[PDB]
């Protein structure tokens, strides 16, 4: 019915993804018959969100890449939106960030973004 | 990153578990009536991750149920600053073409938001990609399920129809058959 | 909320009778059942079983519109007598 | 006698036709809490005894 604050989060992206996996694996635990007829669609949203997440390249890996994408961009006047984008795609390759993806080249003056490129190649698929 | 939302709604704790375990039961109660379609904007069949406080857990003047309220955080998918994802074409229609991202279900896409020469061929209900590059009339015949790297701008709750629109035709890349 | 000094070492009869009533509803929905669950085992006398409580682990909080929340645990004070 | 005076009421709702409870006759026999009757009802001295009387009066 009523809500007060509609924006109260700034967290680790891939961490939120794995926590959504945990939410998925926890909702299915409610399969007992007493709490069966009441609420089940949380399973549906968890499964569909996990499916679209599996569509994303954001899997196979840890939230440490989130702190990488923060510490390598917020330290060079990048806004939260640019690193946010780059997290939501989890770039498959390095030159992806430069030419396959945009707004991620000049705020680092194309100099220290190369370090994040090497990190992406090292960990990201 | 996904937005936590402070929420304040009636909580009806049944007397079945007045002495039993509370916290997870409280979470189940919160998930009871926060369903997908219509509860509030923005809210759809979602949950919490951290507690803030639990306020007055009344029963009634003398009646059965309880009068607990909510101080929590609700994990909504607010339409962010056009976060880059993959948008699978959900369906087809003469007015627009449906898309899927992961936030909502229905995502309307007007014709010109497809490739600029690519039109909706209503003679076959296929949004055939008139991929007019390299001077060639390369009709990339791709029906519902076209691969497009979508990023969306808005979310809706009130009208007769959960409908979105992910803005396409990226000037820096083009090639809407991929972007 | 230690504004509990202006009550005689007794709850009033009205409050005690109504808390017995709400415990009746409690033990009459499914179970908060207590020290003896159904040792007193009888047909449809809903009220006359939790009357025999004599412990009553619950809290009640009594006020005044120009005053604060004079709180009281049922345990910490004397009974109907 | 006490056979011409057999009267009792099963339930009383408040209707929509005339929007009345079962007052006096024409709905059942039984009671009619008129002026002095509810005057006594409210004059008890117990809080949610009065609350219960309110919550069970005709409809809630």
């Amino acid at each position: 019915m009523e809500v007060k604050d509609a924006n109260s989060a700034l967290l680790s992206n891939y961490e939120v993804f794995q926590l959504l996996t945990d939410l998925k694996e926890q909702r299915k635990e409610s399969g007992k018959n007493k709490h069966s007829s009441g609420q089940q669609n949380l399973n549906t949203i968890t499964y569909e969100t996990l499916k679209y997440i599996s569509k994303t390249p954001c899997r196979h890996q840890s939230p440490e890449i989130v702190r990488e994408f923060l510490t390598a961009l917020k330290s060079h006047k990048l806004t939260k939106a640019e690193k946010l984008q780059l997290l939501n795609h989890r770039p498959v390759t390095a030159v992806e960030i430069q030419l396959m993806v945009e707004e991620s080249e000049e705020r680092l003056t194309e100099e220290q973004i190369e370090a994040l490129l090497h990190t992406v190649t090292s960990i990201l698929p | 990153m996904f937005v936590l939302v402070e929420m304040v709604d009636t909580v009806r704790i049944p007397p079945w578990q007045f002495e039993r375990k509370l916290n997870d039961s409280i979470a189940e109660e919160l998930n009871k009536k926060l369903a997908n379609k219509v509860v509030y904007n923005v809210g759809l069949c979602i949950c919490l991750f951290d507690i803030t406080k639990l306020e007055d857990a009344y029963v009634f003047p003398g009646d059965g149920a309880s009068h607990t309220k909510v101080h929590f955080r609700c994990v909504v998918f607010h339409p962010f600053l056009d976060e880059i994802l993959i948008g699978k074409i959900k369906g087809c229609s003469p007015e627009g073409v449906h898309v899927s991202l992961g936030f909502f279900d229905d995502i309307l896409i007007p014709p010109e938001s497809l490739q600029q020469p690519a039109k909706f061929d209503e003679a076959e209900q296929v949004w055939v990609w008139e991929y007019e590059t390299e001077e060639g009339a390369h009709d990339l015949y791709m029906d519902t399920g076209e691969e497009i790297r979508f990023r969306v701008v808005d979310e809706s709750f009130v009208d007769t129809s959960y409908t979105l629109v992910g803005s396409i035709s990226e000037p820096g890349l083009g090639l809407l058959s991929w972007w | 909320a230690n504004q509990k000094r202006i009550t005689t070492p007794y709850m009033t009869k009205y409050e005690r009778a109504r808390v017995l009533g709400t415990r009746a509803l409690q033990i009459a929905m499914c179970a908060p059942v207590m020290v003896e669950l159904e040792g007193e085992t009888d047909p449809l006398l809903i009220a006359m079983k939790e009357l025999k409580a004599r412990k009553i682990p619950i809290i009640i909080r009594r006020y005044l519109p120009d005053g604060s929340y004079e709180d009281w645990g049922v345990d910490e004070l004397i009974i109907t007598d | 006698m006490v056979l011409d005076k057999m009267h009792a009421r099963a339930r009383g709702p408040r209707a929509v036709l005339t929007r009345q409870p079962t007052e006096g006759r024409s709905r059942d026999g039984g009671l009619r809490l008129g002026e002095m009757e509810r005057d006594c009802l409210i004059g008890y001295g117990a809080s949610m005894l009065l609350l219960e009387r309110l919550m069970i009066s005709s409809d809630a």
